[PDB]
């Protein structure tokens, strides 16, 4: 195949919800070794978070029957889930060898945007491992998580407007993270409230591009505000 | 969840 | 009663769907004979729109009835017709009396939000009464409706920003009223669009207060175009 | 008029969501004093239940206002909570009077079906006057609402089918009363579940132009049953 | 494994949408090379039913995507509808040969209901091969499609009540057959109306343990008549 | 409520 | 219709 | 489709 055919498949595998199709194509151009565009960006990451997303549903599932449940039916609940659970685990490491290996690492200097976009899911995709691991495994991925999302939203300060798109679903994400992975609900709100002050103080950085796309994320930071207090 | 909505192509 | 107690009757008069009582309040309100604060102004157009709706409606349907009837019921839906007629014109009078004995009339020069939003209501209930006349009562009632627009376009272009919610809602029936009433669809695009457009060209105008409100009717004016393009 | 075409309007009133207009109209063909079709008695119940339900829901609305609000604001609230309280009675004592003096006085003896149907509407009107009522204005409207589902019991299970929608229908009602107004659960499911049972046990009762309506309410004591134990 | 727990991993698969692993555990059971019990035929056709659904709709997503698109893309799109095809192929023939060299094979005399629940299954799936299907393939898989329906159709008739759900599913799924796969209007509706017409006629034959699911099913049937007609 | 749905005309 | 949703109080 | 809706489990 070449480049073009990689992405026009998987555009046709996200229209027909084929999402191992649309990843495993998208994987496919990153492996061609060169930058993406924005188009094959976003690509990316739709599929990822499709195929990553129906087994962290799967995933909650079986470990509410297994609570429910725990009668010993338990031996095959708990081997069921452990099974989702690794598949959801090789997932996770399937976008964050991306993201290391070619996509962060050979990111050039003044793609600031892109810089922050792959932070962000590197934050992401170890938050999913912190939502299944436990003990020390769950201290170094949570770590990994807080130290990807620091470092997206220290970029993003520095060279996005305060209403960048990309910027605010990093902190929707990142305190999202302080909630529900750290428990540390006022670190989460602070956080939340502190990225839409900062976009509503200043409106007139909204693009002609990209203003409805900024005012949509602002209401979502809202909506979890409104939750968490 | 209190996450991003995944993105509209 | 005191004002505050009308006021507060329609405020739990909305909340109870009660929009007869709802309206009734407010028109006493109105009759104090003094200007509206905002909420006041709010409150009045949410409780008429409300009540000239479900006649808009019933109107409606028995219309089609009507249409598909016409054995000779004909009778009894045709009277029925006209009852619910009669009840929609009486309810835009109503508003339209209000409108040009109190409030279009004793609005202080300065106060020119106040006067595009009652000369959109004005151009609003004589399009409603278009809706249903025929024959030279029609072309009063659209010779009427055109003009009130006209005259609150001319004020909101000069006295409001493009991004303002009452001037995007007035671009926005003004339009609706070239392509439904005179059935000009090029008049009406090009006012939507031009509306959008000059919106857009400004999004700095926003308002922190009301940025919500603006981008939505954006969005309706784009959902129109679209629809009619 | 004449009969039809007070019918014809209670039809297109329905159409409208006119329910006034269509009670109306079915109050003026029960004074014609003779007895009702089932369409006319299905009209008269869907109209009056359409009227009271409204406000049934507009108590329930500014009740909660009330219980939340109580600064003294308390005064128009309740004002509003009496009115429409006077209302939903005025509302219940007209249809009550129909059935009193018309309806059920009328009937003749033969007509089961049509009794049961009335002395069940009985029970649910003056369940409504007790949904509102307090002190010895309830204790009277209660035992009116028992005595009225009682003897429409008794007739019922005499005379009908223990699938019959009627019979099946009041079973779904008086059990409600139970629950609801005399707060007596065990009561509430037992009949519930009586009625359920007796139908199950003779499917072979189902009527070719009824079953639908049959096993709808049936699931509907289901329903009730499940959510009560 | 076992028996009871692949049975179990499919149940705990079907909560988690995991329907390539609900369908892999079910073909397990089958290759146990035993009869299935009631649970077990409805776990294996749920199963497959949501394997080969997802692609039906895929297929028809693509196919779409191809007759709107057809620059020369065209090669893609066409080469994914293909793929799509050859994996639904795959699925049909994985269920036909479960059916063809076990379930159907094997089936006690006195098995009516899963008799006729499979010959049903081998109609659907060489239904479902049809709907891609063209030039002598398609004759082919037509063929056997209304064979299998044919026979299933007349042990139910000799040996299942009218009313029977099975029977009524069948009568469903033959009349789709006929209207959408032989584009045969008439015979269509026929069998669809003499399926409801022969139920109707005998509700003394609805079962306690199974009426709910009778009476869905001819209200399909009713749906689908009111359609055609 | 957990009351008898209004007749379908 | 397509015109404008009545205010949201 | 207009064909038989998936079994409830
Ligand atoms: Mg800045
Ligand atoms: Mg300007
Ligand atoms: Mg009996
Ligand atoms: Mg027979």
């Amino acid at each position: 195949v070449d480049r073009e055919q990689l992405v026009q498949k998987a555009r046709l595998a996200e229209q027909a919800e084929r999402y191992d199709d649309m990843a495993a194509a998208m994987k496919n151009v990153t492996e061609l070794n060169e930058p993406l565009s924005n188009e094959e960006r976003n690509l990316l990451s739709v599929a990822y978070k499709n195929v990553v997303g129906a087994r962290r549903s799967s995933w909650r599932v079986i470990s509410s029957i297994e609570q429910k449940t725990s009668n010993e039916k338990i031996e095959m609940v708990r081997a069921y889930r452990e099974k989702i659970e690794k598949e959801l685990e090789a997932v996770c490491q399937d976008v964050l060898s991306l993201l290391d290996n070619y996509l962060i690492k050979n990111c050039s200097e003044t793609q600031y945007e892109s810089k922050v976009f792959y932070l962000k899911m590197k934050g992401d995709y170890y938050r999913y491992l912190a939502e299944v691991a436990t003990g020390e495994k769950r201290a170094t991925v949570v770590e990994s998580s807080e130290k990807a999302y620091s470092e997206a939203h220290e970029i993003s300060k520095e060279h996005m407007q305060p209403t960048h798109p990309i910027r605010l679903g990093l902190a929707l994400n990142y305190s999202v993270f302080y909630y529900e992975i750290q428990n540390a609900p006022e670190q989460a709100c602070h956080l939340a409230k502190t990225a839409f002050d900062d976009a509503i103080a200043e409106l007139d950085t909204l693009n002609e591009d990209s203003y409805k796309d900024s005012t949509l994320i602002m209401q979502l930071l809202r909506d979890n505000l409104t939750l968490w207090t | 969840s209190p996450s991003l909505p995944n993105i509209t192509l």
